[PDB]
C-alpha cells in the first residue's frame, strides 16, 4: 500500500493516491480519516498533518477509486501495516477526491557548489527562488540543512 | 516593521467565517452539522443525538428553533475527521463547545452515522 | 418475535459482517431467502449488530419487597414477554432445590408461607411443576400447560 501526493504547488501537499500492488488510485473523503493522514505524512516523511481537504481541492483524478477504508490507529509507520476494512463500490465520484497538507512545506537547495554538499543556500517562496540573508545564520541551522 | 501614524482607511478590518455550518440541505436552516477545528472541517456522530442538541445548533447558527434531529446521515455523508461524539447538550448552551462530549478525539463512529438537524427558516 | 434489538444490545460481536440491509416480508423460511445486498457486502461496524428476543424465552427470579432479585421471595416466570407466578401445588424438595441451584443461591431450599405484601399481584403462569433428578434448570421439568 504505497502512498503518493500529486498536484500540489508546495513540496508536501496534494491529492492522495495509493498503489494496490501495481495500480494507482484515489481515495474518498469519507474513507480517509485523521489517523490515516498521520501515517501518510509520516511514511512520506512530510512531517505532521496540518489539514485534510476534500471535494477535489487539488484537482480530480483520472482512474480507479479504491473503496476500502483504512483503520489505522495512528502509530503505524507505513500504510501497509494498517488494518483495512473492505467496502463495496459506487461510494463516490471523482469530484470527492481527498487531499492532505503536511507540515514540512519548506523548499531549500544548494547551488553554485561543485560538491553537492557545499554551496549557496537558496529558498523558494511565493513561486520564486531567492537567496537567504546572513543575519541569524548560525551553525545550528547549517547542521540541520 | 516601522511605526507610523496611519489613516483609518489603511487599517485592516477582518470578519471570519462561522465555525459551525449546515451542508447539503435544500433549506438554509437544514442540513448536515459540520464544525471546524484544528485546520480541518469535521462532522458529529449520531450517538446520543437528540432534539436538545439540535436546539443548541439551531440557536448557534442563528436559525429558528429546531423541530427534527435526524441521524444515520439522512442529508448525505460527510468529509474529514469526526470531531464530536456523544454530545450531551442540555438545550440552553450558547455553543456546541460548551456542551460536554468527547472532544477532538478518536471516535469509533463512521461517516454513515453523521448527525443532521432541521431548523425553522 | 417480540423485540428486534440493535446497536449491540447483547454485546459486540467478533468476525465478518456477512449480511446487511435485510428486507423480508416475514413469511419466509430461512434468513438467506431474504433480499440482501450480498454475502459480505456491507458498510457496517461491529457496534451495530442485530439481535432478537423471541416469544418462547423464559427467565426466572425471586422477588422480595427489599430487592427485585434475592435468595428469598416470590417465584416468578417470565414467558411471552410477561412475568407471572408459579403454583404451589405438587412442590417437592427436588423442585425447590432446582430453583435455588439455577439462580445461584444454594443447593437446597424451603417454601415459606406467603409474605405480608405482594407486588402488582401478577397473574399465575404455570402450575403442577414436577422436577426429576438430573436437570439443573426449571425449563426441563415436566408441568401442566
Ligand atoms: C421489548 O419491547 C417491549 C414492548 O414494546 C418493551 O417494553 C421492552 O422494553 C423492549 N425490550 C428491549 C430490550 O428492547
Ligand atoms: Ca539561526
Ligand atoms: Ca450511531
Ligand atoms: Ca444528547
Ligand atoms: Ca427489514
Ligand atoms: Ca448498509
Amino acid at each position: 500500500r504505497e502512498p503518493r501526493l500529486v498536484g500540489g504547488d508546495i513540496p508536501c501537499s496534494g491529492r492522495v493516491e495509493v498503489k494496490h500492488g501495481d495500480t494507482w488510485g484515489s481515495i474518498c473523503d469519507s474513507d480517509f480519516s485523521l489517523e490515516a493522514a498521520s501515517v501518510l505524512c509520516r511514511e512520506l516523511q512530510c512531517g505532521t498533518v496540518v489539514s485534510i481537504l476534500g471535494g477535489a481541492h487539488f484537482g480530480e483524478g483520472n482512474g480507479q477509486i479504491w473503496a476500502e477504508e483504512f483503520q489505522c490507529e495512528g502509530h503505524e509507520s507505513h500504510l501497509s501495516l494498517c488494518p483495512v476494512a473492505p467496502r463495496p463500490e459506487g461510494t463516490c465520484s471523482h469530484s470527492r477526491d481527498v487531499g492532505v497538507v503536511c507540515s514540512r512545506y519548506t523548499e531549500i537547495r544548494l547551488v553554485n557548489g561543485k560538491t553537492p554538499c557545499e554551496g549557496r543556500v537558496e529558498l523558494k517562496t511565493l513561486g520564486a527562488w531567492g537567496s537567504l540573508c546572513n543575519s541569524h545564520w548560525d551553525i545550528e541551522d547549517a547542521h540541520v540543512l | 516593521w516601522e511605526k507610523r501614524l496611519a489613516s483609518p482607511s489603511e487599517e485592516t478590518w477582518i470578519t471570519c467565517d462561522n465555525k459551525i455550518r449546515l451542508q447539503e440541505g435544500p433549506t438554509s436552516c437544514s442540513g448536515r452539522v459540520e464544525i471546524w477545528h484544528g485546520g480541518s472541517w469535521g462532522t458529529v456522530c449520531d450517538d446520543s443525538w437528540d432534539l436538545d442538541d439540535a436546539q443548541v445548533v439551531c440557536q448557534q447558527l442563528g436559525c429558528g428553533p429546531a423541530l427534527k434531529a435526524f441521524k444515520e446521515a439522512e442529508f448525505g455523508q460527510g468529509t474529514g475527521p469526526i470531531w464530536l461524539n456523544e454530545v450531551k447538550c442540555k438545550g440552553n448552551e450558547s455553543s456546541l463547545w460548551d456542551c460536554p462530549a468527547r472532544r477532538w478525539g478518536h471516535s469509533e463512529c463512521g461517516h454513515k452515522e453523521d448527525a443532521a438537524v432541521n431548523c425553522t427558516d | 418475535a417480540i423485540n428486534a434489538t440493535g446497536s449491540a444490545h447483547f454485546g459486540e460481536g467478533t468476525g465478518p459482517i456477512w449480511l446487511d440491509e435485510m428486507k423480508c416480508n416475514g413469511k419466509e423460511s430461512r434468513i438467506w431467502q431474504c433480499h440482501s445486498h450480498g454475502w459480505g457486502q456491507q458498510n457496517c461496524r461491529h457496534k451495530e449488530d442485530a439481535g432478537v428476543i423471541c416469544s418462547e424465552f423464559m427467565s426466572l427470579r425471586l422477588t422480595s419487597e427489599a430487592s427485585r432479585e434475592a435468595c428469598a421471595g416470590r417465584l416468578e416466570v417470565f414467558y411471552n414477554g410477561a412475568w407471572g407466578t408459579v403454583g404451589k401445588s405438587s412442590m417437592s424438595e427436588t423442585t425447590v432445590g432446582v430453583v435455588c441451584r439455577q439462580l445461584g443461591c444454594a443447593d437446597k431450599g424451603k417454601i415459606n408461607p406467603a409474605s405480608l405484601d405482594k407486588a402488582m399481584s401478577i397473574p399465575m403462569w404455570v402450575d403442577n411443576v414436577q422436577c426429576p433428578k438430573g436437570p439443573d434448570t426449571l425449563w426441563q421439568c415436566p408441568s401442566s400447560p
